[PDB]
């Protein structure tokens, strides 16, 4: 199996600027390579066929080059609607393999996340459930590390994380982290901490609370 | 006007298989081979195999050995995707065809068919109000409230704040599996406006015909 590698899951760019996504085939697939673009909830769109040919209807801003083992997709001047996923794919020898994709994102001013932590509601506790929710909103860059601490020790079991793609309006990211325990275990601990590590502060952002303590 | 119409999404149980459909149109169906591609959130796009309606039958990807034995049928110009075992096969499946004669690149794609494998049955969500500890209203000029929705199936649920009148400063996150889809939403307003001016999350779950409007109140 040939392996298409797109070393950059994400690439920061700006509207009106030039950007180049790279692809590296594990083997010489000659010129049998295609580039696709994909927007959320839609199917891929062919942009480049046979290494460096624009498919019909594909605007002059899109270009591709390479032939052999290294290929590169380029956008002369990025437009708002170009901030999507671009996939690499070799069709030299079966099985056809796709690269892992590269998502172009808008670069903006650094923004610290606003962190909020929430204890389990009384209604959930009555059902025998205990979820501690932590919101980390409107931050940039997307690079962030969320850790949960229970009575001091880090907890990794029972954590479910969810996040939104870059906002189309303020170019930030947001995330939700939920620690879900049973009421039994929740009531056997006292200290619950949500800890956010982001480049915007030397010290990680920390939010906590003590069971039964205001 | 080449067009590939895929089938609506389906929710098979962790055990059986499902035959997907793709209705080609706008071109002589038998002149091009049909391809199928899989797309999971963590593994990206993976080619499954092709089929010649003129009949050259198939050729599958090593990885999709017998779990994917394609099939087609002329006189209707539709291609089918069997899906055998099914359990980790939860994802979106695409129907793909090439453009020019000499380039295996896929110029034409179907809208995709979502497939979710789960043993769970339709289940209404529990909705839990998230308010800052000890009521109050934070310690700054802004306060964040929340709504936790969990234990439901299948997707989706719609969530709004104050019947939609509260839309700014809202963050509603993608639901994550776990037996009963669970998702949450946060809303951030001016500290002095809550609990002065009530805030309620409205959660609706079509599948169960259920709705829950949970008001967020100070708590101890």
């Amino acid at each position: 199996d040939i392996v298409m590698t797109q070393s950059h899951k994400f690439m920061s760019t700006s509207v009106g600027d030039r950007v180049s996504i790279t692809c590296k085939a594990s083997q010489d697939v000659n010129t049998a390579l295609a580039w696709y673009q994909q927007i959320p909830g839609q199917s891929p769109k062919l942009l480049i066929y046979s290494a460096s040919n624009r498919y019909t209807g594909v605007p002059d801003r899109f270009t591709a080059s390479g032939s052999g083992t290294d290929f590169t997709f380029t956008i002369s001047s990025v437009q708002a609607e170009d901030l999507a996923l671009y996939y690499c794919q070799q069709h030299y020898t079966t099985p056809w393999t796709f690269g892992g994709g590269t998502k172009l994102e808008i670069k903006r001013a650094d923004a610290a996340p606003t962190v909020s932590i929430f204890p389990p509601s009384s209604e959930q506790l009555t059902s025998g459930g205990a979820s501690v929710v932590c919101f980390l909103n409107n931050f940039y860059p997307k690079d962030i590390n969320v850790k949960w601490a229970i009575d001091g020790a880090e907890r990794a079991g029972g954590v479910l994380n969810s996040f939104t793609g870059q906002d189309s309006k303020d170019s930030t990211y947001s995330m939700s982290s939920t620690l879900t325990l049973t009421k039994d275990e929740y009531e056997r601990h006292a200290s619950y901490t949500c800890e956010a590590t982001h480049k915007t502060s030397t010290a990680p952002i920390v939010k906590s609370f003590n069971r039964g303590a205001a | 006007a080449v067009h590939l119409q895929g089938t609506e999404l389906v929710k098979p149980g962790a055990s059986a298989g499902v035959k997907l459909s793709c209705k080609a149109s706008g071109y002589t169906f038998t002149n091009y081979d049909m391809n199928w591609v899989r797309q999971r959130p963590e593994q990206g796009l993976e080619w499954i195999g092709w089929i010649f309606p003129g009949d050259g039958s198939t050729r599958y990807n090593e990885k999709f050995k017998g779990k994917a034995t394609l099939t087609t049928d002329k006189s209707s110009s539709t291609a089918y995707q069997l899906n055998r075992l099914t359990s980790e096969d939860s994802a979106v499946y695409f129907c793909a065809r090439r453009g020019f004669h000499g380039s295996y690149s896929f110029a034409y794609w179907g809208q995709g068919t979502l497939v979710t494998v789960s043993g769970a049955k339709t289940t209404a969500p529990s909705v839990y109000p998230l308010a800052p500890a000890a009521g109050a209203a934070g310690a700054g000029s802004s306060v964040t409230l929340g709504c936790l929705v969990k234990g439901y199936f299948p997707e989706p649920v719609t969530l709004t704040w104050n019947s939609g009148s509260l839309s700014s400063g809202v963050h509603t996150f993608p639901a994550v599996l776990a037996d009963l889809y669970t998702l949450s939403s946060s809303v951030t307003v001016t500290s002095s406006t809550w609990p002065a001016e009530s805030i309620t999350c409205n959660v609706a779950h079509p599948a169960s015909s259920t709705k829950v409007d949970k008001k967020i109140e100070p708590r101890g």
